């Protein structure tokens, strides 16, 4: 019933082409896209969801549309062959959120991290204080093989919303047999 | 290998107005739009065009937006009112081209393979 | 009762009966999407086929100049005409 | 293929728990994401060419 | 299957820290840090005598593969088929590895060069031209690999040891010089490239020197110490003087493949002095 615009941010790098998440990590992260799009549609039939990729390019393959079946057609041939790029992936995610055709919706980004990040901590904390001035809740969800709980991601969660902020949760995964049940326990309803 | 392009004199004109539409708030100093055309021979022809919502930031100079969704449906309308017309490329203004133009061109070559961009000069006319 | 060679073997049957059940409707539904594209091809050919404003059939009587000719309709009057560009 | 059936006879979990694993991974995907994408192609085309 | 590498643990130096690390990474069922490290440990400088002790497991990797980059799969099987050192079955082995990755992945193009690299060794005329010609038919629609330009222009570099290849090799040894750019391989290979590049452009018919590749640093920055006479004589063609001293001092030094065409060298300078004195 609440009005927002959720922007999912998948990874199609090479590092999702391994099988600790048992069938395929693409098959893991696509089901994660399956449950967040059906969550944001059934909790509110008025919002809209678009996807953005981050590896090797930043493609806006679906624009921020209310129908989810376009997204699910574009999750096929996602071609996991890229190399992770992070610093432009959120600035290209936010300028999409300044293209809101309905300017009463809130601004929300979710992102899937299945590759190690290689970026300065000073760049992201400038982006963190940018999003503080820009009032965006980004929910970082960790997948894949992981430099587990970096200080850069953890402080970016803290410097997203400090001094009694929202609490945009840093979702951590145990690498092993799991569904999106840890993804839906706390953060998909209380973020 | 394209021989040459032919400027129908409605398209330029229809870049001047849309630069004047946003020109009350114009500080981006660039307007990207889609160049409709008629592929005849090795020589090329241009008949019509339209615009697209476009943003760009010099900070990190790779953060920008064509709208694929707006490019699908509005071109689909111009296809419906005129089956002769199709896409041949795109355009922008602000006579110094910018570093992003590799990214726009290599994106929308998946609409027409031998796509072509045309820079007009709205303010220089001398 | 953990694994006495049959709770093993009864599983492999009910897992593989379920996979071939769900792979079957996938092939049937993909075949139906292949069929409608053939129908959509004929519709877009018809949308292309909607601008044959005709052509007038005549015969050349004589040549006036390099780009002026004298033609006549099959039941109508005579005219002075030209060519397109590169005829 | 005698070893193909026969290794499912003397192994109790390797030839079964993985088959439990690779089905429940498939059935939550190859059922779900595949036929729902195909569902969101047919409803569009009937809202098309009609 | 883990004990397959427990018995072939040896001869890879620092055995416990790397081979027990190896049997960690595929028991995590990951396929990139696994893949990048086995490519590193074949690149590990030894004799690589355990190619047979790894080509069974790399075939085992290839059997339940279903995710791994076929580029790096062929990039590691070329080291395997190198260390086989038996060209009888190595042709049919590489055809088998080429036909089992038969998708649209563009490592098949450098399978064909690896076919030809062992085919410009034996049977050097009848179908070597075809396995050359098929590659630039396929060198299309994605010029951004540049390893497609690497392996094929190396295949035509081995085609230089035919009779009628002087200018086309010189045209193509520049193409390899322009596709791959940075130093990234020793001067002890680079100055030998520029030495045979200057000889191919000198014995070529239509070319005389075609300067400002003289300005290109892969010949002058690498042999400004030894064989300066080749840089000196290519300046003398660009100078347009006859200058009988240094244009014979190249023939005093370079005795093979230069005294057999010294009259053509005198033929070239007499037609080259005109087009600079009229300039």
């Amino acid at each position: 019933m609440v009005l927002e615009s959720t922007m999912v941010c998948v990874d199609n790098s090479e590092y999702m082409r391994n099988g600790d998440f048992l069938p395929t990590r693409l098959q893991a992260q696509q089901d994660a896209v399956n449950i967040v799009c059906h969550s944001k549609t059934r909790s509110n039939p008025e919002n809209n969801v678009g996807l953005i990729t981050l590896a090797n390019d930043c493609e806006v393959l679906t624009t921020l549309t209310p129908d989810t079946g376009r997204i699910l057609s574009k999750l096929h041939t996602v071609q996991p062959k890229g190399k992770i790029t992070f610093c432009t992936g959120i600035r290209v995610a936010h300028l999409a959120l300044k293209h809101r055709q309905g300017k009463n919706h809130k601004m929300r980004i979710i992102a899937f991290v299945g590759s190690p990040v290689e970026d300065n901590e000073k760049d992201l904390v400038k982006l963190a204080k940018r999003l503080k001035k820009e009032k965006v809740n980004v929910d970082i969800i960790n997948f894949g093989e992981e430099e587990v709980n970096t200080e850069k991601l953890t402080a970016f969660v803290n410097t997203l919303n400090g001094k009694d902020g929202t609490g945009s949760h840093l979702v951590t995964v145990p690498p092993g047999p799991s569904l999106a049940d840890a993804l839906i326990s706390s953060p998909i309803l209380a973020g | 290998a394209v021989q040459k392009v032919v400027v129908h004199p409605l398209v330029l004109l229809s870049v001047v107005d849309h630069f004047n539409r946003i020109g009350k708030v114009g500080n981006q100093k660039r307007v990207v739009g889609v160049l409709l055309g008629s592929w005849q021979k090795k020589v090329l022809d241009v008949s019509n065009s339209f615009a697209v919502p476009f943003d760009e930031d010099d900070k990190d100079d790779s953060v920008w937006f064509l709208d694929h969704d707006y490019l699908e449906n509005m071109y689909g309308m111009f296809k419906k009112v005129n089956a002769r017309e199709r896409i041949v490329g795109w355009y922008h203004t602000g006579p110094k081209l910018h570093k992003n133009d590799i990214a726009i061109n290599e994106l929308m070559k998946r609409y027409c393979p031998n796509s072509v961009l045309v820079i007009i000069d709205v303010k220089p006319k001398d | 009762m953990a694994d006495p060679r049959d709770k093993a073997l009864q599983d492999y049957r009910k897992k593989l009966l379920e996979h071939k059940e769900i792979d079957g409707r996938l092939k049937e539904l993909r075949e139906q999407l292949k069929e409608l594209t053939k129908q959509y091809e004929k519709s877009e050919n018809d949308l292309k086929a909607l601008q044959s404003v005709g052509q007038i059939v005549g015969e050349v009587l004589k040549q006036l100049t390099e780009e002026k000719f004298i033609v006549k309709a099959t039941n109508g009057p005579r005219y002075v005409v030209g060519c397109r560009r590169q005829l | 293929e005698q070893d193909g059936i026969g290794e499912e006879v003397l192994k109790m979990s390797t030839e079964e728990i993985i088959q439990r694993t690779r089905l429940l991974d498939s059935e939550i995907k190859i059922m779900k994401s595949e036929v729902l994408r195909v569902t969101h192609e047919l409803q569009a085309m009937k809202d098309k060419i009609k | 299957v883990p004990g397959f590498l427990q018995q072939s643990q040896n001869s890879g130096p620092g055995q416990p820290a790397v081979w027990h690390r190896l049997e960690e990474l595929y028991t995590k069922k990951l396929w990139h840090q696994l893949t990048l490290q086995v490519l590193d440990f074949v690149q590990d400088p030894c004799f690589a005598q355990g190619d047979g002790l790894i080509k069974l497991y790399e075939n085992f990797i290839s059997e339940f593969e279903h995710r791994v980059n076929p580029l790096s799969l062929v990039e590691i099987i070329l080291h395997v088929v190198r260390q086989m050192t038996d060209p009888n079955v190595a042709l049919t082995f590489l055809e088998k590895t080429r036909e089992k990755v038969k998708s649209s992945d563009e490592a098949v193009i450098l399978c064909k060069t690896a076919i030809g690299a062992l085919k410009l060794n034996i049977g050097d005329l009848q179908v070597t031209k075809e396995t050359i010609e098929d590659v630039e038919e396929m060198l299309n629609n994605l010029p951004g690999v540049t390893s497609v330009h690497s392996r094929f222009y190396d295949l035509s570099s081995k085609y230089y040891q035919t009779i009628g290849n002087h200018a086309s090799y010189y045209k193509d040894a520049l193409r390899f010089l322009g596709c791959v750019d940075i130093k990234d391989l020793p001067v002890s290979e680079q100055q030998e490239r520029a030495f045979t590049l200057g000889l191919a452009g000198l014995l070529g018919e239509g070319v005389f020197n075609f300067g400002e590749l003289l300005m290109h640093p892969v010949l002058e920055s690498l042999r400004n110490t030894d064989r300066q006479w080749l840089i000196d004589t290519l300046y003398a063609f660009n100078s347009g003087n006859v200058e009988r001293f240094q244009t014979l001092k190249t023939a005093w030094g370079q005795q093979p493949d230069l005294a057999a065409n010294e009259a053509q060298l005198l033929r070239k300078i007499q037609l080259l002095c005109l087009m600079e004195m009229t300039f």
